[PDB]
């Protein structure tokens, strides 16, 4: 349930409008999805979402489309289409370890997935995540 | 270097400072001599996010959370706590010659130069790309490793 | 009270010492040269608890109990045994450069400040975030790290 | 159930009348409410309680809810009546760290309420702790 | 189980009349009762017994309840009559051992108290136990 | 210290000696170079156990048996092994500036002042509470805990 | 069965008379008792056997009845007469410890006695065994 | 001291040596100036068997094989290797002040004296709790622990 406050940090960074925050929050309370993956599209860039969120939830920062690698061994838990609406996907796979891309670390329902092996959460650019989603699973 | 855009003006472009705050900091470069980047942090002409984001925007940097973003054991070996605290920095993951350096101001060349000599004399080839984080975590990263 | 007022009289407020003990200690400091707290200790009036309970409260500082409270093992790198003994203090929890300067009597702000400056002489660039423990516990705490 | 005994430290530091201790202990068995929470009202002058309790468990002797802000999610975990006889509305709620500011960590029957997960204890004045409910539930 | 000859320190350290030992030893040998509690009152002071048992079993002699402070972890649940009749309270921890204060370490029904955890046993007089009865619960 | 009664004489009061044993042993130490506390038994008069229980008694302190009484490790490290061995003493309970010192001879001021200095180097400004033990038992205690 | 010829060394060392060896050795093969033990009192000072055992078998070199303490806790494990022929008294008891002290750990007829639990061999005289059994068996 | 029944002649009386070997040992006395005792074994004249029983006979000693008898690992440090091997001795179980010193000849007073001093200067209070054993096996045992 906690982070160093999504929405608010994004507003402080000049990344979202006050309206993006509030409408997104209404959608959060209405749907169960949380504010972060909701702020985006309501005014927030996903890049901005992810950058602030990385600071907010204990995440190690991830790479661009020239960096992060797809792997069904880990990704077979979150479908490219779930990954797409979520904004998140597992990264690579060791027999004893998975690295994971988050979107919104507060999205209670979704952040509960991804970890398809002992694993660690990370976060960065949506460009990377989209290409990753579509190849990973 | 680093160069690219000036920090002060970027703080403002982001909507995270007034040009008026940038100018007072510049007046500090005339009322003390620190450069715009030093004067902004010294004069408080940066919204916290302005500094961090503006530098991340100005030059190009990652957003991390140092509470968990790897405080590589080589990091306390690499840069000492006194220096680290004086310049608001602390190494994270060491990457061969390179470094993800936690830093309150990834552009401030003087702060970076004092850091550089320590990061040059120990561990790295400097090759530093400082990271963005809340000061609370910068404080904790420096504090916990020494 | 306790609040701002000197140790002895604030001991009255918490039931730690009586108006009579604090007045005699004031009579003593007239030649003793110390603070009410010092003449209360010097005159045999105070309990280690008397000090801790009212003085912390006095300044909005915490009263901490070292048997459990952050006996920070890296904090002696900022306020070493040398300094611990000098002021009857101990380095509870570091915060960047800051130190929870556990002291028998924070009422003596200038002593907290002398330690503050002395922290630089030993380690990081200070900033006291003071506290007090049972004077006896401050002593035991210091012993635990040397 | 380990402590330096509320009511005894209180008498020792001039914090209570003896009668506060004795009656509050009776009410503490007959109603089951915490001795301390009861002592304030039966003859204990507020801060006096918390300072004794902080000595009893080796706790930090804290400031008010200006800084010590409660957690409404955690507050709704307990019936506020459970939390009130307990002596605190919880702050935070980690698996190995609920933050609790009890009015009497000594009282063996009400002290046993609320902590579905163990607490790390800290403690200030009742003004703060009752405000802690006003600020959460 | 080995000891350093219960009864011998009592004589050798000037703690008893030899009569305490011989009568008591015979009762241990003939009745099956235990030499520790059998020895006292036979020409053996209670203090004298406990100092011998303390040394003989690798245990420690305890002073009055200014010293033998009960541990509420158990003492608030413990009936006052248990503190008295076993002459015993489980206390704190050290290494992995928890202290058992006892009226007689040879009297295994009392050493049994505590032993959910390893323990060193400690020793004291009937008055220590009556005072502990009076203060513990 | 405290000054103490003569050891032999306290043994007389306890029914453990004749005044004849006290004075004869005393005349022995006057030539031998040892202490009355040693010669009561070295002269072959009084039992070493009697002497051991009696010296603390001679001072108003208890008999404490070294194979029983807990040698709180801080205490033997507080007062070094060589220094302990030197006087026939072994450290126990600590508090504030206090140390219980279990001695074959509680009267032995060489310990107490050299101990004082050792305690002060560690951080305790002395307040030793001598207690007495059988020499062999503290020998074993000395052998076992530093 | 095997060793450095327990009991023959004694002749070499002047420990026994020639006649002691010849008789005891005939008795060894004839009866099953072994030369080591059989030789005692055949022209063999018992101690000399222990010098030989300490040398030919390597048992810890212990002492006579004025040295080694009897203890029925273990002595009752083996019959005094056979034990005397065997050459040992089992001594002392902890749940995890028994000592066995033996004059002839060659004894083809019964060498395996006693050491069938947390125990090991030590070395001492029949003089002790008989007296220690009579004192505790 | 020690006294009792002289080793030379008893080595012979036991039927384990000739009077001629006592004399050749004595020739070492004539060619070195030591005692019988010493030379009976040091010059290699009387049989080891003679010494095993005779040394044991002269003063009263046990005989034991060092390769097996519990060679108390701390005891080897009680007698530094060259002060151990030169005299054919090895420290076994310690008994408080006492040492079970296993030696080629516990009656060889020259070798024994060098060892005794070592067992007080380097060792315990000597108070030997001695035994006899060939030098070869003893030496192997000494080597195993130093």
């Amino acid at each position: 349930q906690k982070d160093l406050k999504l929405g608010e940090l994004l507003l402080q960074k000049g990344w979202i409008s006050r309206e993006a925050l509030e409408e997104a929050l209404v959608e959060q309370e209405k749907t169960g999805d949380l504010l972060g993956r909701i702020l985006v599209r309501k005014g927030l860039p996903e890049e901005a979402l992810y950058r602030a969120l990385a600071e907010q939830k204990g995440l190690e920062f991830l790479e661009s489309t020239e960096g992060i690698v797809p792997d069904p061994s880990a990704a077979l838990l979150l479908l490219r289409s779930d990954a797409l609406r979520y904004g998140a996907v597992p990264i690579g796979f060791q027999n004893g370890e998975v690295e994971v891309v988050l979107s919104d670390p507060r999205h209670k329902e979704a952040v509960a997935q991804l970890l398809n092996r002992p694993a660690r959460f990370y976060l960065a650019l949506p460009q990377a995540w989209e290409e990753l989603f579509r190849r990973a699973y | 270097l680093p160069r690219a855009k000036p920090l002060g003006e970027i703080l403002v472009e982001l909507g995270l400072a007034r040009p008026e705050d940038v100018e007072e900091a510049l007046q500090k470069q005339r009322r003390g001599g620190g450069r715009l980047e030093d004067t902004l942090v010294q004069s408080g002409k940066l919204r916290p996010e302005a500094l961090a984001q503006a530098v991340a925007t100005q030059l190009g940097y990652p957003y991390v959370d140092p509470e968990e973003d790897p405080p590589d054991p080589g990091a306390p070996l690499l840069l000492p706590e006194d220096l680290c605290r004086r310049y608001g920095v602390f190494p994270h993951r060491l990457e061969g010659n390179r470094l993800v350096l936690l830093m309150k101001d990834p552009r401030n060349i003087l702060a970076l130069d004092d850091v550089r000599l320590a990061l040059k004399r120990k561990g790295l080839n400097y090759e530093v790309a400082p990271a963005v984080a809340t000061e609370a975590a910068i404080t904790k990263l420096i504090e916990r490793f020494y």
